[PDB]
């Protein structure tokens, strides 16, 4: 199953958020070569990932739940009643 | 920019480029060995070739880069493996008939049999059929006549073929730099550039034969009391002051002796060590084998085995249908695939060798903490090193009281003692001659010491001068009692196991040394000790990183093979054999013959 690859080639580290996508041919010095070139190759390779691997190689799907914090108001989930009272408050 | 950076590219490249076709490639070898058809052979040879045409296609994308310019060990270690042509490079008519030359000889020595003479329909094979003879017939016909009949119907037919070999293999070895095959062979133990690691390729036969010195005298008493024991088990048949028949071995040439034990015991009404008997009574399986082997690496401070391990291994035999093939490796397929190829019985010996086994699968998880390349032994003795370890500490008494086998109100005499030492001491013992003088005699033949005429009688002396055993009825060179047997025509090394038995002892005494046993090294238990197996996992996590005497440094404190731990393993009964043997006679004569009586 080599349906799902990797990047092990790129000039630098990742800024915030920024999603590398490029399918632009790699290569250490800038010059953008035409593979089977020497010392330009593909950034992007497969994982190897079979059943028969054990723990070892097992594919993992991962998802990142980015909980930003109150640039805008509550919208992620967070009937009280009371009359005639004084008491503290939030709403909506 | 500079040539190392995108020399760190390209081995980022290759390594997760090879990894998954070295997997495709041992999967398919090991789905033919484990579902023996002609889709999975020719799935051995494809992945396979694909793999081996790799090899050269990226020593060619590699030897573009110049050896002179590496400073990091790690790439230049990495390029002396890539940049290692092998045996690709031959005249082009060569190559092929290597190659052709080396799986005719694995062709014809794995189905070539023998035959009764006077009825030709019964026919046995090498495994089974023959290593039953030697080792269970009481006969001295029968066991003769299996002797002379498996060095006539393939050794005749695999002498042409190691005749071309030596010629062609020499020439490839001439055509790598070497010196001859032999060479070759030394140079995989031979290091540069390590200044106070060095290894040289001729300090291996300075080293084997200053410690065959050191094993002498041992043997030279061993000798004289099997061959006793074998005069005694066959009468009006061995001179006293002769050698051994060749036949009378326990097996077909004289590797392992042990198959003299129910004739070459000590003590033969003390209860003996081996728990077979034990194992077979308490009606445990393979599967608790193995499982008390894993057991035993968390009890000497090891981790547990991976999920591809006990899920996709073969560990026992099948029978019928999906047949396999029964001999005990340690795969190391990558991707966390580690197996261990077995047909295990209820058997000490399929005991010691599921420790052995799970040794050789302990020491590849512990190099997996490398890349691919680093990804192996250092030299090619840490591996089967690593195995012997957790057997022969699992043969002492200690482990045996420790199992769960061996009631634990057991008496722990001099007389039992002697009987395990010698037990372990005939194997041990007799394991060394036969290497020095079959690797010797390689190495004389491979140079081109010995010569085209002289392959037999050269190597009935070597029989006589090393080892001490003689032919039975005599050869000339029409027969060919190396190539005929798995060593010789199947192009694998032999000193490795020499190198073995050292540093099995060796690292034996320093896991001994950590865990505070209180006698000597034959009744040391590692289990139970952390220490120990965290001692052998410091040096294990290593592989390929190192030069191999900087982790012979790591086990003992050491830079070279040393056989004085098997000195203090064997010197109580090795004073007990000097002690029977003052009655039977010192040493063996290279004139006496079976045939010449």
């Amino acid at each position: 199953n080599y349906n799902y690859k990797y990047r092990y080639l790129r000039h630098g580290k990742l800024r915030p958020f920024e999603r590398d996508i490029s399918n632009v041919p790699f290569s250490p010095d800038g010059k953008p070569c035409t593979p089977p070139a020497l010392n330009c190759y593909w950034p992007l390779n497969d994982y190897g990932f079979y059943t028969t691997t054990g723990i070892g190689y097992q594919p993992y799907r991962v998802v990142v739940l980015s909980f930003e914090l109150l640039n805008a108001p509550a919208t992620v989930c967070g009937t009280d009643l009371i009359k005639n009272q004084c008491v503290n408050f939030n709403f909506n | 920019s500079t040539i190392e950076e995108q020399a760190k590219t390209f081995l980022d490249k290759f390594n997760h480029e090879a990894e998954d076709l070295f997997y495709q490639s041992s999967l398919a070898s090991w789905n033919y060995n484990t579902n023996i058809t002609e889709e999975n052979v020719q799935n051995m040879n494809n992945a396979g070739d694909k793999w081996s045409a790799f090899l050269k296609e990226q020593s060619t994308l590699a030897q573009m880069y110049p050896l002179q310019e590496i400073q990091n060990l790690t790439v230049k270690l990495q390029l002396q493996a890539l940049q290692q042509n092998g045996s690709s490079v031959l005249s082009e008519d060569k190559s092929k008939r290597l190659n052709t030359i080396l799986n005719t000889m694995s062709t014809i020595y794995s189905t070539g049999k023998v035959c009764n003479p006077d009825n030709p329909q019964e026919c046995l094979l090498l495994e089974p059929g023959l290593n039953e003879i030697m080792a269970n017939s009481l006969d001295y016909n029968e066991r003769l006549w299996a002797w002379e009949s498996w060095r006539s119907e393939v050794g005749k037919q695999l002498r042409p073929l190691y005749e071309e070999y030596v010629v062609l293999k020499n020439e490839m070895a001439r055509a790598n730099h070497y010196e001859d095959y032999g060479d070759y062979w030394r140079g995989d133990y031979e290091v540069n550039g390590v200044d106070g690691y060095d290894y040289s390729r001729g300090q291996l036969i300075e080293d084997v034969e200053h410690t065959f010195e050191e094993i002498k005298p041992l043997y030279e008493h061993l000798h004289a009391y099997v061959r006793a024991k074998l005069m005694n088990a066959y009468p009006s048949y061995i001179s006293p002051i002769g050698c051994l028949p060749a036949h009378l071995l326990g097996d077909m040439w004289g590797r392992f002796w042990t198959n003299l034990y129910s004739l070459t015991v000590p003590f033969g009404q003390k209860p003996n060590i081996d728990v077979t008997d034990a194992m077979v009574d308490q009606a445990w399986d393979a599967q608790r084998i193995f499982k008390e082997a894993e057991k035993f690496f968390v009890s000497v401070g090891l981790p547990n085995m991976t999920q591809g391990f006990w899920e996709n291994s073969m560990l026992t035999d099948p029978g019928n249908v999906q047949k396999a093939v029964c001999h005990p490796t340690a795969w190391d397929l990558g991707k966390g695939d580690f197996r261990i190829l077995m047909c295990t019985k209820v058997t000490m010996d399929d005991f010691l060798t599921a420790h052995h086994e799970m040794g050789h699968i302990q020491y590849d998880m512990a190099y997996a903490a490398q890349p691919f390349l680093l990804r192996n032994g250092a030299n090619e003795g840490f591996h089967e090193a690593v195995g012997e370890i957790m057997s022969l500490s699992a043969a002492t008494p200690k482990h045996l009281k420790s199992i769960g086998l061996l009631s634990p109100d057991f008496q722990e005499d001099n007389e039992t003692e002697i009987n395990f030492l010698l037990k372990q001491a005939l194997t041990i013992v007799g394991t060394l001659p036969f290497t020095y003088m079959l690797e010797k005699w390689r190495w004389m033949v491979f140079k081109g010491e010995i010569p085209k005429d002289q392959w037999m009688k050269k190597w009935w002396e070597m029989k006589r001068e090393i080892v001490g055993v003689v032919e039975p009825v005599p050869h000339d060179e029409t027969y060919c009692d190396p190539a005929s047997l798995f060593h010789v025509s199947n192009d694998y090394s032999f000193i490795r196991y020499y190198t073995r038995t050292l540093y099995q002892f060796q690292f034996q005494e320093a896991l001994c040394q950590a865990a505070k046993h209180e006698g000597p090294l034959h009744k040391c238990d590692i289990s139970n000790s952390t220490e120990a197996g965290q001692k052998l996992f410091n040096m294990l996590r290593l592989g390929k990183s190192e030069p191999w005497t900087l982790a012979l440094e790591n086990v003992v404190g050491a830079k070279n093979m040393n056989v004085r731990p098997l000195l203090n393993y064997f010197e109580p009964l090795f004073t007990w054999l000097k002690d029977q043997n003052k009655n039977s006679f010192v040493g063996w004569s290279t004139d006496w013959s079976p045939y010449a009586d």
